[PDB]
């Protein structure tokens, strides 16, 4: 599967807002050209989520920043485009590189924790993400009784994909776990 | 049963610290890249100190490395031991700092902390016991010092009573590399004095100075300077990896040598130091070692402590030798100077052994003392930073960040409160 | 071993904070890892075994498989993170007339049978860390009715956050321990 | 004997005091709190003993705790019985 060419890079050339990494002020990694309320969410966030595979700088850092960004100060917004967000996040899985699903993980982490009704909305997609999931689920490693040092790059993708998954189980709401094990054959639920 | 996690922020800290592991790995006979190839049993003793092990008998060390451009890391994978370090062992920041020291403690350090704080997290849980870390920073720079002070503070609430083992490179008083540095001084002095167990003042100037006093080198380098810090590190370290007849560990100088909690800045020295041609004349013995400990011109701080007095001293030796003949120097030469040691406060000396030295240095020693002489360097950091405070064109660039103005003056407060206390301390 | 040494107060046996904690403990792994690890949860010492099969990984003590413990205190108490997956532990006991005896308990269990050769039991935890303590001497005196002998083998399962394993002589409450003898 | 392995470890409550003129023995447990119907087998056990601290403790601890307990001795015959059997049977020089 070679690269899929990337919808962030072509509106980022000419129309994308978080160019401005600039600060006289007490403000985080990215700025904003323009207040993210008066965005529209259609146009905006899905371009954002396929800008995540993106390898070379500066279009990951905006793209992976921009959407944490997004998703934080406008939560009530996102459910509407949430089923737009299914085809670009499909898109990212199936890398399968393990720095790219890293960022995955942690903006469905920041996704899931939005909104309960967003997850409930999610338990139709399981079937369309977990997979990649499934695959990478028992790649830890044994090393006895001395020290893990993967944390700081956070790139230990199997504790990513145990919290994760708790976190969906947690907000899916009834019917999620069923279909957790209609993908994950391994999985055990941490309900309580 | 002693487990250290060594931490290095700072262009200069990460530098120091490869040449640390370069030292260890040629004192312990581990190849650079971690297979056991050397010749001695007790090396491996206590290795499990300093490494960890890898399926595949390849050892990795304890070594975290921290920076905010990717330009040192880069430097670091060239460097001979690059290979030794973990891949995952480095992180590095994606919005550089140029020496600012607000810019990397406010923006930068809040984003960073959330990455940097799980491995200093995970070697915790996992260094098989850990009674201290060991960081090695700049103070005059913005990355190492804002960084190491903000990471400090998250040390000492995750692990309290763990030792902080801070190492610091002070500003050169006459001329230091950046200018931006009495601010960034100032700003760190507060944090390093309330959090850190144990601090160490290092002074470039005096390096220089030593090098053309002793080692008679033309044209040092780099090389030599972080070379020396190195041997100081092995001689502060060597105690618990060794045997000795009588040694003492980080928990023990601190109480030996610290009478009050915020009197616990120590000046560091090495012994013998001798120049490349003129060493097979002299006779090394152990009143060679003390005449070249207590020499001023072997001191490697700028602050004489023949303008102060001493109030806590440590010794320490490396390799075999007799112990009445170091108490016999122990004795005698702190009736020698009866005029530098308080009044108050006596059996300021501490004596150590340790029974392995490292690699053609038969014999080996290193000093650790305390006298009120520092307060010549917090007056020069502080008469430097008074008249560019005096108008504030330069904390704007800080302000913008986000730090208050105030900030600088309750800094500026506690210094000249940890002045005093030195001062009322001598009388 | 263990037999002529001083033994009273407390006396622990795995604790992650000397220099090589399983230098008396015996590893086997199949289908998962022996890892270890900090949570956020304490900030504070810990070790981690998690495998997909819980009885083909485990930790025991002591090494050699002929030889035995002669711990003679009667308390044994577990401080570990349960990890809300299959768990299970067994401890080895001798008894007045010199059989061996053993408990394993589950919580996958379902009933406390105790026929002879090895008695089962049921548990259950919460999410968190626990703080589970058995008394050998009152548990064998319940089930078998032979007094208590001291304890010959521990061995401890999978999927669980182990930090603490140690004896005491009696049953001690919170505070009148040392300090780093409790939980965080 | 079984005795040595109870004294061997610390577990009988009994010490030896050393006043220089007759060997006498020590309660580290009061007989008062003592629990008859466990420790009395055991002092039995340990006439079977050769050497002398064993010995010693035996024939101490076994002639005090019956010339005091009292009644408390007549529930512990059958349990203390045997190991005089065991003793006897040796048909040794000194231990009969
Ligand atoms: N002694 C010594 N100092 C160094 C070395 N390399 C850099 N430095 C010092 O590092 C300081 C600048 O550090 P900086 O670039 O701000 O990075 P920081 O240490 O993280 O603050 C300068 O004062 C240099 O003198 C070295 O190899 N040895």
């Amino acid at each position: 599967p070679p690269r899929e060419f990337t919808q962030f890079r072509r509106f980022y050339d000419r129309g994308d807002l978080p160019i401005s990494r600039n600060y006289g002020d007490e403000q985080g990694p990215i700025h904003w050209k323009v207040s993210p309320d008066l965005l529209d969410y259609h146009h905006y966030l899905p371009v954002f989520f396929d800008g995540l595979r993106e390898t070379e700088e500066p279009y990951w850092y905006f793209a992976y920043y921009g959407t944490l960004d997004l998703i934080a100060q406008g939560p009530t917004k996102i459910l509407a485009v949430v089923p737009q967000l299914i085809i670009p996040l499909k898109k990212d899985l199936n890398t399968r590189e393990p720095e790219i699903l890293c960022r995955c993980m942690a903006v469905i982490q920041a996704l899931v924790k939005a909104d309960p009704l967003i997850s409930e909305a999610l338990v139709p997609y399981y079937r369309q993400i977990l997979p990649v999931f499934n695959e990478f689920f028992l790649d830890n490693k044994n090393i006895g009784d001395r020290i893990e040092y993967s944390q700081r790059k956070h790139n230990n993708l199997s504790d990513l994909i145990h919290e994760t998954l708790e976190e969906m189980e947690k907000s899916g709401g009834p019917e999620a776990y069923i279909n957790i094990k209609y993908m994950i054959p391994s999985y055990q639920s941490a309900v309580a | 049963v002693r487990e250290i996690v060594h931490i290095q922020a700072g262009q200069c800290g990460n530098q120091i610290g490869a040449k640390f592991w370069e030292v260890i790995s040629d004192e312990h006979g581990i190849d650079p890249t971690g297979s056991y190839h050397g010749d001695s049993d007790l090396q491996l003793e206590r290795i499990n100190v300093y490494y960890n092990e890898a399926t595949g008998g390849k050892y990795v060390p304890r070594a975290i490395l921290v920076d905010l451009e990717p330009g040192t890391m880069d430097s670091v994978r060239a460097g001979q031991f690059g290979q030794l370090f973990r891949p995952d062992n480095f992180v590095f920041g994606q919005s550089g700092a140029g020496n600012n020291w607000a810019k990397g403690y406010y923006t930068e350090g809040q984003e960073l902390c959330e990455s940097i704080l799980d491995v200093i997290r995970k070697e915790a849980e996992s260094c098989d016991c850990l009674q201290g870390f060991q960081l090695v920073h700049s103070l005059g720079g913005g990355t190492g010092a804002g960084l190491g002070t903000l990471l400090l503070n998250k040390l000492r609430e995750e692990y309290p009573d763990r030792i902080l083992s801070t190492y610091s490179i002070v500003p050169s008083p006459k001329v230091s590399d950046t200018v931006v540095e009495p601010y960034n001084c100032t700003l760190s002095v507060h944090q390093l004095v309330e959090s850190a167990d144990e601090v160490f003042c290092i002074d470039n100037e005096a390096l220089y100075d030593i090098c053309f006093r002793t080692l008679k080198l033309t044209t040092p380098t780099y090389g030599d300077l972080n070379h020396l810090v190195s041997m100081v590190m092995s001689g502060t370290t060597c105690a618990l990896r060794f045997p000795g007849q009588l040694n003492s560990d980080l928990r023990k100088l601190a109480v030996n040598l610290v009478p009050f909690p915020r009197l616990h800045f120590f000046i560091v020295g090495f012994a013998p130091l001798t120049s490349r041609g003129s060493q097979q004349y002299r006779a090394l013995t152990v009143p060679e070692l003390t005449s070249q400990l207590f020499d001023n011109k072997n001191m490697m701080a700028a602050c004489d402590p023949r303008r102060g007095v001493y109030l806590t001293a440590s010794a320490h030796f490396r390799g075999r030798m007799s112990s009445k003949e170091v108490d016999e120097q122990m004795l005698n030469i702190q009736a020698r100077n009866t005029s530098y040691f308080v009044e108050w406060i006596p059996s300021n000396v501490k004596s150590a052994i340790c029974d392995i030295p490292p690699r053609g240095l038969k014999m080996a020693a290193t000093f650790i003392g305390n006298t009120t002489a520092f307060r010549e360097l917090f007056t020069r950091v502080d008469s430097q930073f008074q008249k560019m405070y005096a108008r504030r064109a330069f904390i704007h660039w800080y302000v913008n960040e986000g730090l208050e103005t105030v900030e600088f003056d309750e800094a500026r407060s506690n210094m000249t409160d940890l002045i005093q206390e030195y001062e009322m301390y001598e009388t | 071993m263990f037999r002529d040494k001083y033994q009273a107060g407390f006396l622990n046996l795995f604790y992650s904070v000397g220099s090589k904690p399983l230098s008396i403990w015996e590893q086997h792994v199949e289908n998962g890892y022996i890892k270890r690890l900090t949570d956020p949860d304490i900030r504070s010492c810990v070790l981690e075994i998690v495998s997909t099969t819980v009885n083909n990984t485990y930790i025991t003590c002591p090494i050699d498989p002929k030889e035995e413990l002669a711990i003679k205190l009667p308390f044994l108490v577990l401080v570990l993170k349960y990890l809300k997956k299959y768990f299970t532990f067994e401890i080895q006991v001798l008894d007045d007339m010199n059989m061996r005896r053993r408990f394993r308990a589950s919580n996958f269990q379902s009933k406390t049978r105790v026929k002879p050769f090895v008695c089962t039991l049921p548990m259950r935890l919460d999410p968190g860390w626990n703080q589970i303590q058995f008394n050998l001497s009152d548990f064998t005196r319940r089930a078998y009715g032979t007094n208590y002998i001291e304890t010959l083998r521990v061995s401890v399962f999978a999927n669980c956050r182990v930090r603490r394993i140690y004896f005491s002589d009696r049953l001690y409450t919170e505070d009148e321990v040392p300090p780093e003898y409790r939980l965080i | 004997t079984e005795f040595r392995r109870f004294y061997d470890r610390g577990d009988i409550p009994v010490r030896l005091v050393h006043t220089t003129f007759k060997n006498a023995i020590a309660w580290s447990v009061d007989p008062s709190v003592l629990d008859y119907q466990h420790y009395l087998p055991l002092f039995f056990d340990g006439l079977r003993e050769k050497e002398e601290p064993y010995r010693f403790f035996a024939r101490k601890g076994t002639w005090e705790l019956l010339k005091n307990g009292g009644t408390r001795v007549l529930q512990c015959i059958p349990q203390v019985v045997i190991p005089l059997k065991k003793a006897l049977d040796t048909r040794d020089m000194d231990i009969v």
